[PDB]
Parts: C-alpha cells; structure tokens; sequence
C-alpha cells in the first residue's frame, strides 16, 4: 500500500484517476515512470504515475 | 503536479 501526494486525471484507458490522499493498494512498480495498482477509494485498477505516489 | 514520463507498453 501507497498513498498519493497529488491529485491526478487518468490520459488514457489503462491509467486511474486520484486524490491527493488516496490509498494505493497492491501495487506493483512497472518502470521507473509508472506502477499499476488500484485505488482503494474508487475501487479502480490500472497504471499510476509513479512519481504521484509514495510508499506506505 | 509534476510532469508524468513517458508510459510503457508492456512487457
Ligand atoms: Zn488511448
């Protein structure tokens, strides 16, 4: 579980939307720019960007 | 916010 530091709007059909504040659960990282996880809140699963996240 | 990097195609 992460927790984002930033609002952010999904730009394509495999990313999710977020709020600052909201919990990221099972992530996993992809790349140094992107994870996949699922926002707990909205109940959606996709890319995240991973600068927008911090662990724990 | 800060810029997003370029995305991935998998794998
Ligand atoms: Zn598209």
């Amino acid at each position: 579980t992460y927790r984002a530091m930033y609002d952010y709007s999904a730009q394509d059909e495999d990313e999710v939307s977020f709020r600052d504040g909201d919990y990221i659960v099972n992530v996993q990282p992809i790349d140094d720019g992107w994870m996949y996880g699922t926002v707990q809140r909205t109940g959606r699963t996709g890319m995240l960007p991973a600068n927008y996240i911090e662990f724990v | 916010p800060p810029p997003t990097l370029p995305k991935p195609k998998l794998p």
